Parts: C-alpha cells; structure tokens; sequence
C-alpha cells in the first residue's frame, strides 16, 4: 500500500525525478493539517458502530425486499454478513483517510469485490446504497454536523477532509455494482 | 512501501481493527519528524549531481583496480553506469526521506541486489565506498540542520549495513 | 499489550528487521501525545470513585427493570458487582491511557466479554448506558485539558463500540 | 440441513462408505419418532398466529422498557418486527419438527444472530422471554400428546440455550 | 444436503409458509413405507461389488476400444480409476435413495463432473453405459427380480422405490451428457 | 467402534454440539432394531462351532487345490488356521450384531486384511466361499426370525463386499 | 470410543469369546429402559445453559478469590474460558450418558486434562467444586427433583440413570485431583 | 510483550490499583528522556554490522579452536549461522532498548535458547564472550565513546541508557550460562 | 517414467540444480548396462509369443480350478484374456528393459492392479505362477548372455514381489 | 518426464508393439554417442553463469528501454528475477539435453509460461532475444567454437548435439511467442 | 553428502522403494568414472601445497590492492588466512573427486559463504581469481590423464559458477 | 546420509587432511568388487517378499502369544503393521548395503525406533527374532546358500558382503534390543 508521501515518490519515480521543494507543497500542507486529519479518523472510528448499523438499516428500510424470502438479507446469517461487510468497508475507508491515499482501499478491499458479489448474488444497487448512507454519516461526523452528536475539538474547517473521506466512499460505490 | 502510516495500518488490518489510539499516536510522530527529513530531502534534490559525482569519485579513488581490463570500470560506458547507479541510490535516499521509511530503498534498490551484483562482477565494497564517503562528507550546520543531518546519515547507514 | 512501541517492534520482528526510520518516528509520536493521555489518567486515578458511582447510577436510572426478580440487579450484592464492573473498566481505561494503547481493555475486559455477559444475563446496553454517560459527563476545561478530554472520550467510545 | 438422514449420510461419505447397518438403524428411529414431532408441527401450523401473539405479548409485558424512546420497540413498526421475528422462529420450529433436526433453526435463525442482535440493539433476553413463555405455556394433553409436547418443548429449549 | 423432509421445508420457506397437515400427506406416506426404503438401500449396498464389477465389465464388453491402446480403460491404473468411479456413483445413488432426495448426489458428486471428465478425456457415452447397467442391476435387486439372487423380505410393491433409484441414475447420465 | 451411538456422538463432538433431537432419534432406532440383531447374535453364539465347520468345509470343497504343496492349506496345521480364521470372522459377525454396527469387523478383521492375505498367499476367494455359503445357508424361520436373518445376511454380505 | 454394547464386546474379545445369551441380560435391560435414558439426556441438555452458569457461579460465590486479581477467573477472558470448560465437561458427560459408557469422556476430554490444568495453574479444588455442583443440578434434572423446573414425563424411577450420570461427574473430579 | 509503560500497568493491575501521579514519575522521565533513547537505539542500529562482525571475529581471534576441525564455527555454514545469531541477539537487544523493557528479549529470544545451544553443541563460554564484546562496542556507540566513530548529537549524559543496554546483554549471557 | 536419467534429473530439479558430476556419472552407468538389457529386450521381442504361451500354460497347469464354472477361466474368451494379460506384462518387461527402469511396469501394470484383480475375481497367485515359471525358464547362456539373463530375471522378480 | 528411451517406448506402446532390433539402432547410436552427450551437458553447465549473464546483458544493451523507468528490468528486483529466469530456462534446456528429450522442458518449464509472462507484463520480444543469445553461446560451447574458451575433449563432430540443444532453445522461443 | 549412491537411495526412500534396476545402473556409473576422478584426487593430494601457492599468488597478483591498509590482506595473518581458504577449497575439491559428487563443496564451502564473505569484506572475485587460475593451470597430459583433467576442471568450474 | 566414500571424507575432514593414495586402497577395492556388491543388493531385493513374509511368519510360529487376544500381532491391522515394519527394516538394510555404509539405516530407520516401540508396546524379543531370521535368509541369498533358490552369478567369495549385511541387521537388533 501507499500513503500520501509514497504516492508522490511513485509518480516522481516514473519520471526518474527527485522530489524537491517544488513538489512538496501538498505534502507540507498535509503535515500542518495533520492534527485535523487525526481528529477526522478518530471521529469516524469513535462512531463506527452507529455509522454501519444506521446505514445497513437505512438500506433495508428503503428496500423491504432484502428481508423477504429470497432477499439477500433474509435470515440472520445473511444479515450478519451484510453488517460485517459494512464494517469492513468503513474500516478500509478509515485506513485510506489515515494514509491520505486510496491504495489500501483499492488493493485490500475493492480488488475482486464486484466479481465476488456477482458470484454470490449480492444486490449491487443495495450495496451502493449502504455505502452512500455510510458516506453521509461519516462525513457528517468529520464536518461536525452529525444531528445527535458533536465531537469536541477546536473549531475550524474540515471540509477538505470530509470531501476526501467521501471520495474514498465514492471509490467503493464505483468499484461495486 | 514501509512508513509510519503503512506499518501501523497493516498491523491493524492484520487484526481487523479500526485505527485506535496507538495508531493515531504513531502518525503524530510523522508530523513532528517530517520537517527534519523533508529538509534533508530538499538539500539532496537541489544538489544531487554534485553529491553523486563525489560518491562515484570516492569509489574509483579508493579502488583504482576497477579501471583495469576485465574489471567493472574498464570502459567509459561502464564507468558512466557506476555513477548512474550511485544516482539511483541517492534518488532512492531522497524518496526514503520523503516517505519517512526505508520503503523506496528496500523495494527498488536492495531487493535482488545481491544476485545482480554477483552475476555482473560488481564488488559491493565499491558501493560501500561511495556511500560511506557520502555519509561522512556531511558537515552540520553547513549543509543542513542537525536533525536533517541525522536523517541523511541514517539513510546512508542503512544502505551500508545492507551492503555488509 | 498493544501500544506504539509494541506494535512497531512486533512489526519489525516479523520482518526480522532492526528498528529503522519509521519505527523511531512512531515512538516520537508517543512522546508528543503522552502528556495529554497521562493527564487524563491522573485525573481519573484521583477521582475514580465519584466517576464510577455516577456511571453505575446512570445504568440503573435508565434501566430500572434490572432490579426485578431474576434480573442482573435483583439483589444488593449483584448491584454492588455492577458498580465493581464499572470500576474494572475505568481502571482499565486508566491503564490504557498510561500505555497509550487499547491493550489493557482488549486483553482484560473485552476479550471473552460477549461469552460471559450472555451466559450470565448481563445486557450490554446496561454497560453502554454507564459509559455513554461517563463519556458525555466530561466537559473541558473543567475536568481536564482539551486534548486530555479527547483521549478520555476516545477510550470510552472504544468500549461503547466494543459493546455494540 | 442437519437431520437423522443427513448426519448419517455425511458420516458415511466422509469415510467413503456405503450405508451400513448403523446408518439404517438410525433412520429407523426417524420413522419411530416422526409421529410425535409431526403432531407438534401440525398443531403449531394450525394455530401459530395465536401462539406468536402470546410470545410477543409476553416479551413486551416482561420488558416494557422496550417501548421507551431509543429502545428496540419505541415505534409500532419496530414492535411489529418483534412479533414478526417471533413468527420467524416459530416457523423454523415448525420446520425443525418436520425435519426432525435443528437444521432449520441452526442455519436460518441462530447462525449470525449474536452479531445481528448486538449491532441492532436487540436484547437477547427479550427473545428469551418470548420463547420461555411459549415453552412454559404448553400443557399435556390439552394442547397435544405427551411425546408431541416433548418435541415442542425441546425445540424451544434449544432456542433458549442458543440465546443464553 | 437435503432429504425428503428438508426439501419440503425448503419449498415452504420460499413462500414463508408453515408446513401443515395439507402438506404432510406425502411425508407421512414416506414414513409408512420407511421399512421398504431401508430394504431397498440394504439390497443395493449388499450387492455393491457385483453391481459395479458387472456394469464396468458390461461397458467394456460393449466397447472393446476402451481396453485397446489409447482407450480410457487401458492399463490397470485407468481400469482401477474407472471401477472407482463406478463405486462412487453407486454410493451417492444409494445415499440419495436413503434420504429420498437427489441433493447429495447433485452437490457432492454430479457438480462439475461433466467438466472434469471432458478435461480428462473420460468418454461420456461409455460412462452412461456403465451407469445404465448399474441402474438395471440395482433396480432389479430393489424390485427383487435379480436373476441369481432374491433377497428375503415380505412380498410387496417396491416399484416406486426402484423407479426413484432409477431416476437418480438417470440424473447422472444427464449431468455428463 | 462404529455404531448408531458412536457415529452420532462423534458427529456432535466434531461440531462441539450437545446431543440434539436427531441424535436422540437415531438412538431410538438402535432400540427398535436391537431385538432382531441380538436374536441373530444369540443364535450364532449358541451354534458357532457348527457354522464355522460348514464355512471351512465349503471353502475346501470349492477349492481343493489349497491342499496341494506350497498352497495355503498344504498341512493340517494350516487347515486348522483356516477354520480358526473363519471362526474369528464369525465371532466378529457376532460382535457386529451386538453393537449394531460394522465396527468389530472394520477395525479387527478388515483393516490390513489385503496386506496380510497378499503377503501370506491367502486367496481372498477362499474366504468368500466360506461366507457366501454361510450366508446362503440361512433359512427363515428355521434358524431365526425374518429380521434376525436379514441382519445375519447383511453382516456376511458386508464381509463378501469387503473381500471383492 | 465405546458404548455400552461395544464395551461388552471388548471385554468378551479379550477372552476370544462370543457374546451369548447369558451376557445379554444387561444389554436387553439397556434397550428396555432406553426411552428413560433418552429422557435423561434430553433433560440435561435442555437445561445445559442453566446447569453450567449456575455451577460456575456457585464455585465463584463460594470462593470469591477466583475473580480477584491473581484469581484464575479474573478478567473476562479467563471467566469465559472457565465457562467454556464447564460446558465442555457437561457436554462430554451427556455423551457418556447417551452411550452408556464413559470411554468418550475419558478418551476425548479427561485424557491429559490434569496435566493441562497444572500447566495453566487451574485450581483443582475449585474445578472439582464446579463439577460437584454440575453433578447436583444435572442429576436433579434426571431425577426430576429440580427446584424450579420439573420436566414433563411419565411417572417412574430413573435413579439408576442419575447415579450413572453422577459417576461420570465423579470420574471428572477424580481425573484432575 | 511489554514496554516501560505496560510493565507499570501489569504491576499495578496485580495490586488492583489505578496508576496515579505518584506512580508516573519515572514514566514522565521516560518521556522527557525520550529523544536520547531514540538516539541510543539509532546509534546501535546504524552500526549493527560492525558490532556483530567485530564481536564474532573477536570471539574467534581469542579462541582459534572455534575454526579448527570440530570447532563450532568450522565451515562457512556454521560461521554464517554464528554471525546470524549475533545479529539476532543484537536485534532483540535493540528492541528492548526501544521499549524500555526486557520482556521482548526474554519472551522471543532467550526463552529456550540455552536448551537449543546445549542440544546443538554451540559453546556457551564462547557465546557469552561474543555477547560481552557486543556489549562493549554497542554501549560505546551509545556513550559516544566508540574509538573510530562518534555519532552526531547534542552533548549530554547517556550513561543510564548505556547501562540499560548493558543489562540486556547481561540477561543474554545469564540465560545462556 | 522412472529411469536413470529421469531419476537423476528429478533430483536435480527438486533442488534447482544444474546437472553436476554425480548426475553425469549416473548416466554413464546407463551406457555401460545398456547392452545387457537391450539384448534381453531384443530376445524377448523376437520370441515373445512362445514365452507368453508357456507363461499362460504354466498358470493353468498349476491352477486347473480356474476353468471350473464360476472361475476366471470360465470360457475360452476369458482364457484368451489371461494369455493376453501375460503378453501385456511381458511387453512391459520389454519396455522396462529398454528404458532401464521399472517405469513402464510401475505406471502401466502395477498401479491399480490390486484394485482391478480384486474386483474381477483374478487370483494374484495365477499371475505369480506365470511369471515365476517365465523367470525360472531362463537358461544361460542358451537363451541369452549371463548379464542379459540377470536383467530378464530381475524384471520378472520385480513383478512377482509386486504381486506378493 | 520422458527421455530418449521412454519416448520410443511410449510410441511403441501406442501400437501395442514390442521394442525390437529394428527399432533400436537409433537408441544404440544414442548409447555409443553417450560420452559426447555427457560432454555437451558438462560444457554448458560449466559455463552456465557466463551464458546467462552475457545473454541478459546483450538483451539489455540492444534495448536500453528495459532498464529505464517502467522498463521490465528496472530496479534490482526485476533485474534479479530476469537473470533468474534465464538461468532457469538454461537449466531445463540442460535437462532436456541430458535426457535426449524435450518433455522435461515442455512440462516443467514451458507449460503456462507465456500466460504468466503476459499477466506479469514480461515483454516477449526481449525474452526471445535473451533466449536467442543463450542459444548462440550454449551451442558454441557444445560445438567448441566459443571465442574465449574451448573445453578440452577428443576431437570429433558434435553438430547433432548442438542442433538438438538449439532446437530446445527454439522450443522456448515458440512457446512464449 | 550428495553422490551417485546417496541421490539414488534418497530417491528410492522418498517413494518407499527397494533399490531397483535404475538405482543399480546409476551406481555402475560410479564404478566406471571412479578411476578418473580418483587419479585427479590423488594427484591433487600429492602436490596440493604447490597448487594452493599458485592459487593464492594469482589472487594477489591480480588484486594487489588487497594488501593496502584496511583491505582483506593488509596483514601477514590475513594473507595466511587467504592461502588457508584456498587450501580449504582445494581439499574439498579432493573430497568431491573422491565422493564423486559436489557434496563436500556444497555443505562445507558453499553453504553460507556469501553471508560470511559479505560480513568480512572478502571480495568474491578474489576467490574466483585463485580458482580460475587453478582451473586454467591444468596441463593435459602433463599433470594427469584427459578424463582426470576433466574431473579436475569441472569441480573448479563448479566453484567459479557458485561464486558468480 | 553417507556412503563408503563420503565416510572416508568425513574422517579425513576431521583431521583436515587430503584423501591420498595411502587412504585409498580400501576404496579402490570397493570399486573393484563393485559388481559383487550390486549383485548382493539385487539378490536381496529380488527375494524381498519371501524374506519378509518368511521371517515375520517365523517369528509368529516361534511366538504363539503374538496372535492371541492382546497379542501385538492380533487382528489383521496389527499383523499388517508388523509385516510393514519387516519390509521397511529390510529396505533400509538394502540401502546400507548399496551405499556400503550404515548411516542411512541409523539416521532414517533406527533413529528413535526404540522409543516408539516402547511407547507402542511391541515386544522387543519378538522384534529381534524377526530381524535375526531376516538376517539368516538375506545373507543366505547374498552367499548363494539359500536352500530353495540360487541366484545366477559368477561363482566367487561374497562372505565379506554377507558379513557386512549381517552387521547391518545386528545394528537393527542392538537398537531395538
């Protein structure tokens, strides 16, 4: 896997170029915004259970067919597997936010996931919906706009972090289905 | 690519854990130490051609026998590849300083180096000579700050130990 | 015992490596965040009985059904064990703050908790009620500094997530 | 689907054996016991709506706190899902009685139940309340014959044990 | 795997329906004729070696090319593997007869079988012949019409059992055709 | 020792399960069928000397070549071992009837039999001749009841199939 | 493993003797009282959770040192392991009751258990106490004398079954003492 | 494994005590002296090859019987394995210095080491001397007193750090003797 | 196909080695012994019909019971298959003598033979009788040179040992 | 795998024919020319390191793009794997020369190699070139025409063995093209 | 110890086989090639000190830089250890010629060599220089027979390839 | 493992001495008598089935208690395992005869054989007798003195080879004694 820094050196390595001061503006910005990024990860992780449970429930309460006979969330074994998947996806998304790079999400989670869901018969439009609600809640906790909980912190702008976390969720939604 | 972030993430992933306090605390170390290693990386990037020249020079100055027929530097093209090789390492030193880990050096220079240098009659001591010189050539605070110099030397010491 | 140091060392040991750049940087972050979490630990160690009592009170205030015959609080001895349990977690919160990792909570509280609580009819929501209150009762700077309060809340959220 | 037949066949297949005397004898027991459990299954099938209603009623009667805001049954729709869940189990009880094995309950209700109920804040004791009542509600010969009653109670005891 | 009873509950589960009195006529009949089914399994199993040997020998005597160079029963190693396949197929056929359901045959024996046989170059028509002869002998032992042995039992009609066993052999032929 | 009980218990043990409905049903079949196979076992135990003699006599009647020099029965002491072997099988048939499974024959007679008879020049068809005769010698209800006879025949068929 | 029947077979095989009429008086009785044995097993299993939890709790409420620091049940990890051990012991005890023979208990459970407990430091005295309480409760359910639950069954004498279960529990205590 | 902080926790947990301000003096000191500790580890690691090679060569030059026939460093295979062990011992010693606790050295390296050496026949007296020379060179690099190399650093007192490294090397020799 | 060269190469390949001295030395042995075994192979190929006939005749001369109804020599076609089988082995003996290893016999005759002859009532002693005679029929130097005869006998002894 | 002798056996077995004198003149010549064949293998193996290095170097020095960024021989790791492959190919070629049959080369080296090369992205044109150069040098050492070294041997003709080795190298080229 | 006999026996043991035709043929090759390699071994044993002298001299003649301060031959003892090493290889060449396999070289010289020489700053090309000279120094038929000379060179080529 | 040649090498290596003309006369004779050694191995192997079966049967017919109830050769399973051990022992003895060294017998057969026989409870005296009878027959085939079969060979003196093989059998006896 790569992080925000090794991604820069991978791009520079393709050009056989040194990473000089001209290439280090974003990485510098990364460092001074480091404490905000650590807060963002913490806020997502500290509410992981609520994020996953609320999203899978949201997916189901919008599509009653999933819990009908033949539905992919029918029986406790399938429902548990769905909840597990939601937790796994949120986990790798938090990894990507901590690293400031999507590589760990692509390599260790999204790789071969669509093929697996197709083989299993997991409804991919519903999977995307679960991810979408996770994106809504997780980015809200990062922005500090979660309706029933505000995380204590020095006030400031975390919109960039929230948008970045959302982009990782976008990658998941695009990779599946 | 081994770094603070990739090491702590892979450890959590191996246990199926969300990032916790110790993971976040580790990344804070990346924040505090970045200034020193990014400095060293910048100095190298700004003047690598001169450092590389001195590196290759020190090699052939210590081992003139390399210029003898049948030896690794008995032609101008071969000599040019030697300085190129030194440039390769130092560019990977620049990368390792930016990453904050030995990742770039591990994957792109060190891995497989033993087999390659063995097959192509490239004496490891020759490489050692170049980077031992490069390491000891540092003058603080002339070239960089004390902590930046510590990073510079550590990366070069990593290469030398791997070469011996 | 998961901490910054034990995580990076075990990762190094698995690869058979000496401590390198990224390993040392991680520990530097432990140095920086140490003051924040140690303050939280001290403040907890000096006033834990008041904290525990409020946590236990919050549990039974929310779930009065626990005192019904056959439930987990249908005797004073059982009620006392509940407050004892809250003290157990909070003592392990103190430990986790000192260590700088979730190790103490992982090994001594969370592992096997699902099995124990189900067999003994101990509803997890009751524990959640105790620590959700304990978490929200905190306000900075009254009880501690901002970053100390962050560590305090984070450890309790870790428990809450472990129960849900 | 665990039954007498599938268990014996699985054991024979694992050893690459044709069905032998012990396999045939085991199936003979399925013949002998079939009448009792089919009677239980048929009685359940003919009156499950009343039985399910009683089970769900017993749950909310014992744990009225479930109707409080934020709890598992704070809305009519959520309460409806509770009775639906009871109906789910009882249909699988009917299935298990027909099959003569806990297969339907194991695969379709029990497996993954702990993870689901923990994540969705559904107290296991609430389910226990529904099925402990359902079990204790039976009396012989009013509702069914003695051996039929034995099968009915045993299947419900299996659920209660799985929940505890 | 499924048996005759779990097959019904699987069908009923698809409609989220209880299994009631109007659904149990066939299953009660299954129990009533249970002793005959156990006899049917015993009669096949007790003559397994003869059933397999005679059928494989029958396949070869019908197709001499199998034991010629390039034939798939050529050399002892191939002949042993063929005799092995015959025994295996009959074994799963007897499993299905005991359970009153073809699922164990489908899941653990027939699944993929056509593809492995094609990959190996195992002649499918000759395979069908071996199965067809096994069907003749096995159903004869069930029906009590075997020329050189009549198993002891109360006189009665086992034509349903024999027909059922025959259908299991037919599924084998269909799976590789 | 494979039987109804040991098979269903080892199956439950492999999944870490308490005995359940299908396990109990299986054992009930052992109860229903016991009388038939115990009748066969008793009849065998009371008259085994005569059965064994006819078994061995049938062998040497069909294969008199065994008495030729270099063959398995070219001496009186060898012929005695042959009748001894038949007695050992029939005693294991008696055991199998009692257990209600092929356990005794599997572990004590069949396992390793191929290796033994191959290296010691003991033609399997000779053993087959003894048990085929012993099997077809049965007639109901003279020797035993119909179901007892079925058990008797099934055990001998199991041996013949194992030899062929 | 052995059951009641193969045990007799094993004892007879040591004498190279057939199992005859004189030896079957105990086995015929095993068959006769078979339904009671099945009831005895079902009653223990159906109250397994209550039996184990109550016994481990009884052991602890009699020796609170077990759950203090330095106690072998301290932390949730150890408590869970002890509860697991209690369930396992009862499970193999129920196995022995179903088979009518302690071989499955000796071979698969008690074999090397004392060595293991010595290695880990599991207090033998408390271990015996947990078994002793499990004996009292389980045999009570067999006898039908359990204070808060009487299992429905035809009236009769199962004192022999309960005594047999008690002997299996005694074997556990003996093996680790 | 344990570090300096977890060791305090383990000791406190044994007394069922919270870790308060009274207990945190040394641990606070551990933090203030944190940068020196990181330097000490870096100084050892940066000279790992010299430390190991010089020690093994020193052990040999003092006892040429090691490289004689029958000697335990005879042949390249044994020499390589000895050099391997020296590196490993130093590596685990560096681990202990970084963690501020000997647990990782004891648990993952020293536990069982004497027994394998006895079984292999590697001489303990020579093993001890190899460690002692490593102790001399490594602590010298920590004290900044190495004769041919002085590592760059602000001047100060690292005697405690060096003495701590010495204690770890002494634990290696003690567990071997 | 087990031979000197295939055994040697497989050993080298397993260790990832180029052919070395011991490898080349082993092949030199294949050269030296080739003449002896090729002589035996040639003599067999020129007169195999006569050798096979004597082999088959020897079998039925020793075991005349084979032609009894129900036995392996029931009919002329079955007798013909017996002589055919003898020819199969002898052709594989010829192959083995050419290869210089038991490869052809191992892969094409011995593998699975136990399972085949067991299922089809083919007494192993009958095959033994044919090849033991064939082995003892050899007369040196009438039929071939002493070293060719040794190879001939060795291959047949290999078959007999595989049958017993 | 097969050699020259089992190849004839396999072909003869397809016709159910004995191997006789009319089929053995080519194999008798194989034996009588055995020492030359052993020399040919020895001459290749003795110069294995030179053959591989020179060919890989020739490959690179004719197409410098291989060692440019993005090139398949870029970094030491890829270069090492490339040298490894060349040695492996030559090794299996030496195997085939010793056996006098290409089966070991086709089965244990060439089988699936093109597919893995396509998947990894190893350029086929460069690979063919490396093989082509290896062919020239190896056949040179066999023909005793190598410019810098002649192996000692009695004077004679080894054109056949050189052509055989060359055909083995040509097989490698055809498989990956 | 790799040789003709140990390779064939290890191959047979891996398949649980008695020694057979191909095994015996392989050993016959050891008999035929023995005289040549024993001749080379004895010739080496009778004059190894002179051979070693020329080997070590050729090393320092080509690499005189080794005697410069800080290099591997900058002392009298170090130089003596160099000639000692050359002697150790040549003694193992003698062993390998006696064994008829590269065993002695593999186990005692080659295994772990690159690790030792890397650690001790021992340039591999220095060893190559000594053995390349030793190899080319051979004079047929002055020093030995042509076949003995072939064995001599092949062993030295094996060492050279193992160093490059 | 070692052979006759590598054994001499090991001894010479222990004293850092070259293998010279003086130390070679025995090895030269080993080569001269090589064809005799190959005959000795062939004669044993070609009669392996007779050697093993006769020796094991001899052991039984000399120790009737082995086939009584409780006897270590009671049941076909145990008899088969004993026959297997007999063949195994002879196989490693033939290995030792072929190599001219007992190391393969000591390393891969006798090593730890005594302690498993003790643990299993196979009778030592009967095991010794099996070996001693195998020794009688096997050395008889080497000496060409076997009563019912003489192996064709040039008439000569193989007493040293018979004595050598006999010594290998004695090593087996001594190890398990």
């Amino acid at each position: 896997m790569l992080d925000a820094f090794s991604r820069v050196v991978v791009n520079s390595d393709a050009k056989a170029a040194y990473v000089g001061g001209s290439d280090l503006q974003a990485l510098k910005k990364f460092i001074t915004d480091g404490n905000k990024r650590l807060d963002s990860v913490s806020f997502v992780v500290s509410n992981a259970s609520c994020i996953v449970s609320d999203a899978v429930s949201g997916m189901i309460c919008e599509n009653p067919g999933l819990i009908a006979p033949g539905g992919n969330c029918y029986t406790n074994r399938r429902m548990a597997a769905c909840l597990r998947d939601g937790e796994i996806i949120l986990r790798y998304a938090s990894y990507a936010l901590l690293a400031g790079d999507p590589s760990v999400l692509e390599d260790r989670c999204l790789n071969g996931l669509k093929e697996t869901y197709i083989a299993l018969g997991v409804p991919t439009n519903s999977s995307v919906r679960a991810v979408s609600i996770m994106k809504a809640s997780a980015t809200a906790f990062v922005s500090g706009t979660a309706s029933d909980r505000k995380m204590a912190c020095p006030d400031g702008d975390c919109s960039a972090l929230a948008s970045e976390l959302g982009s990782y969720c976008d990658r998941v939604a695009a990779a599946i289905s | 690519m081994k770094s603070v972030m990739t090491t702590t993430i892979s450890a959590a992933d191996a246990a199926g854990r969300f990032p916790s306090s110790s993971d976040l605390e580790s990344v804070q170390g990346n924040i505090q130490r970045a200034a020193a290693r990014l400095e060293a990386a910048e100095k190298l990037a700004s003047n690598h051609e001169a450092v590389v020249k001195e590196g290759g020079d020190a090699c052939f100055a210590k081992y003139s026998y390399l210029k003898n027929p049948g030896e690794a530097g008995d032609s101008q093209e071969k000599v040019n590849k030697c300085y190129r090789d030194v440039d390769h390492y130092m560019r990977l030193v620049n990368y390792s300083l930016v990453v904050g880990g030995t990742g770039p050096l591990d994957e792109w220079a060190i891995a497989g180096a033993r087999e390659v240098y063995r097959t192509l009659n490239l004496p490891s001591a020759s490489y050692v000579a170049a980077f031992a010189f490069t390491r000891d050539r540092l003058c603080v605070p002339r070239d960089m700050s004390a902590q930046a110099g510590g990073e510079y030397v550590a990366a070069l010491d990593y290469i030398v130990n791997a070469l011996t």
